Parts: C-alpha cells; sequence; structure tokens
C-alpha cells in the first residue's frame, strides 16, 4: 500500500515521495537523486538517527506517513 | 545579546556525534577565510592551516597520515563507507594519493582519531548548512568552508566573536 514520506535536504528542505513499504532504501535513494539532482552516491540517508542501508526495505525501519528522513551529503573537495 | 549570534547555533542529530544546522548568515559576516592551494589536497591543507601551529608548506602530510590510522579503526563502521564502495586496502591506496580529495567521510574519521570536532560549512558566501562532527561548538571547532561543490578553505572566527 502506497504511503507519503518526508525526505529532508542538506538546505533544510523537505519534499514528499510516494513509497511502498517493501521498496529498498536504494529505491528511495534513486528517488530523491532524481527530486534534489544529486547522485545517489553523494548522499546516504538516515532515520531517527540510524543509518538506512541500501539494500534493505523502507519497512524495517518502521517509517509511518510523513515520517521525515534526512538526505546526508557527501562533501569532496 | 549583541555580537554573540556564534554562541546559539541549533544543531540536529543525524547520527551520534554527526549533527546538521541551518542558521543564515554569510560566512565572511563572523569569519575571516583562509584560503588554501588550489590543489587537490585543500581538504588536508585546512585541516593543518588549523590543528597544526606554525605548520610547513605540506603539513597536510601528518593529517593524511592520521586519515590512514583512522580508516584501519573506523572504516569498515562509517556509513559514507558505503558510497565509495572499496575495500579498506582500496581505499587506503586511493585516499593516500597525492591530489586525492577528502571529504565529510574523512572528516568523520579524523574526528574519532584526533578528538577533534569539525564543522564543515556549505554555500556567494550565503550558507546553506553546517555539518558537524564530533560534540564540541564552534569556538573549538576547525572550521571548514566548502564551496563550488569542490573546494575547500580554512575558516578561523573573527576576533569580536572571540
Ligand atoms: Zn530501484
Ligand atoms: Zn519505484
Ligand atoms: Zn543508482
Ligand atoms: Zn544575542
Ligand atoms: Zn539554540
Ligand atoms: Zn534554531
Ligand atoms: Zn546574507
Ligand atoms: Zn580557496
Ligand atoms: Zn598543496
Ligand atoms: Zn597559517
Ligand atoms: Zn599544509
Ligand atoms: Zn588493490
Amino acid at each position: 500500500e502506497p504511503l507519503s514520506i518526508l525526505v529532508r535536504n542538506n538546505k533544510g528542505r523537505s519534499s514528499t515521495y510516494e513509497v511502498r513499504l517493501t521498496q529498498t532504501v536504494a529505491h528511495l535513494k534513486q528517488q530523491v537523486s532524481g527530486l534534489e539532482g544529486v547522485q545517489d552516491d553523494l548522499f546516504w540517508l538516515t532515520f531517527e538517527g540510524k543509518p538506512l542501508e541500501d539494500q534493505l526495505p523502507l519497512g524495517e525501519y518502521g517509517l509511518k506517513p510523513l515520517s521525515t528522513v534526512f538526505m546526508n551529503l557527501r562533501l569532496r573537495g | 545579546g549583541p555580537m554573540d549570534f556564534l554562541r546559539s547555533l541549533d544543531w540536529t542529530q543525524v547520527i551520534a556525534g554527526q549533527y546538521v544546522s541551518n542558521p543564515r548568515f554569510n560566512i565572511s559576516d563572523y569569519f575571516e577565510i583562509v584560503r588554501q592551494p588550489g590543489d587537490g589536497n585543500c581538504f588536508y591543507h585546512s585541516i593543518a592551516e588549523l590543528t597544526m601551529p606554525n605548520k610547513t608548506d605540506h603539513s597536510y602530510h601528518y593529517i593524511k597520515r592520521l586519515t590512514e590510522s583512522a580508516a584501519r579503526k573506523y572504516y569498515q563502521e562509517e556509513p559514507e563507507a558505503r558510497l565509495v564502495g572499496l575495500s579498506l586496502e582500496d581505499y587506503l591506496k586511493r585516499m593516500l594519493s597525492d591530489n586525492e580529495w577528502g571529504s565529510t567521510l574523512e572528516a568523520s574519521m579524523l574526528a574519532k582519531e584526533m578528538g577533534i570536532t569539525i564543522i564543515i560549512w556549505t554555500v556567494s558566501d550565503e550558507v546553506e548548512a553546517g555539518i558537524k562532527f564530533g560534540d564540541g561548538d564552534v569556538f573549538t571547532a576547525v572550521n571548514l568552508l566548502h564551496s563550488g561543490q569542490t573546494h575547500f578553505d580554512a575558516l578561523r572566527i573573527l576576533p569580536q566573536f572571540e
């Protein structure tokens, strides 16, 4: 069943994403990569202080409607 | 109060020991920018500038040595390690190469290894975010400026703010 969650970017702006709890963290990263225009190997996600692992389904983390996930940038230079 | 903006930065936990802030200010209103060489070692040049008193032109080699030591302990458990996608040995060969760009991953590991707190301010010089590695505040932090998506400089708090 589809639900909406929020992903907050580096600037502090949250955007809404339709997801399913069966999809992987990696696939959520692909959606965030498309919306934010940042390569998916240049950020990682967290929820409630826990890193999200790419291969795991979202449901392993207990996301709920309008939970906020952080998009944490990898910065190089 | 007057002149005490830096005393009230609000840091939100990302994971234990890493935080983010989104204050609105221009870097040059509160910091001196200590420009670093444009070569690929600028991240480590910047760290050396702020941690090694009366340093030499290439004191950054010591910081890269500390990065190696840190990686041997911490690399496998760093969430950003997964983004790099290399074994520890392949990571070290790449990281130790001259001109190989440093990053938030090395900041995370060096904060642990050296016991310092590092803040990377990303940006005009209008701040978008500060990302903090370690539990210290801005006044004893190693403050770095990340600009143009590809460049690091060192920052020093301007004297009137302490
Ligand atoms: Zn996918
Ligand atoms: Zn899909
Ligand atoms: Zn991808
Ligand atoms: Zn005040
Ligand atoms: Zn506060
Ligand atoms: Zn606040
Ligand atoms: Zn401004
Ligand atoms: Zn510079
Ligand atoms: Zn240099
Ligand atoms: Zn100097
Ligand atoms: Zn140096
Ligand atoms: Zn190899």
